[PDB]
């Protein structure tokens, strides 16, 4: 198929477009916040192999 | 009266008072609370879901 | 996929199921279900996290 649509940014708050994504990172302690999201590591208590997500 | 140390049982079930003795020596007190380990923290997380 | 309208494909004469599905998307009978999860999905502890593999 083919879709046409808009992405515009006038400034400060005037941001318009079809779907805004708009990720939420506040409160998350990040090394280079541009990354978005974070990694967590546990390591199994039986098998001792690492685990990450 | 300058004699008894008065404490309030904030959670008293009815209405009462208990008079007790406590000597200057640690062995003279009827009942002995003798802590060994206190408020040792534990930490971890569950590998199936990463929740702490 | 998720159904938007009761009896999706009720009006799709296409015999090739793959194309009938593409038509259902175009005609808004069915929507792609891909989406983020309600946050509670991964908080129950009775949880399943999709694997990443290589």
């Amino acid at each position: 198929y083919v879709i046409v649509g808009v992405v515009e940014n006038i400034g400060e708050k005037e941001i318009v477009g079809s779907i805004f994504y708009a990720p939420y990172t506040e409160g998350l302690d990040l090394d280079d916040p541009e990354h978005v999201g974070a990694f967590k590591v546990v390591v199994d208590p039986e098998s001792l192999q690492p685990s990450i997500g | 009266g300058g004699k008894y140390r008065v404490y309030i049982d904030q959670y008293a079930k009815q209405d009462y008072f208990t008079v007790g003795y406590k000597g200057p020596n640690e062995m003279d007190a009827g009942i002995y609370y003798a802590p060994y380990v206190a408020l040792t923290p534990l930490r971890g997380s569950d590998p199936k879901n990463f929740q702490p | 996929y998720k159904v938007l309208e009761d009896t999706p494909f009720a009006t799709i004469e296409e015999s090739d199921l793959e194309l009938a599905l593409q038509i259902a998307i175009v005609l808004l009978k069915v929507r792609l279900f891909s989406d983020a999860a309600s946050t509670s999905k991964f908080e129950s502890s009775d949880s399943e996290i999709a694997d990443a593999r290589f």
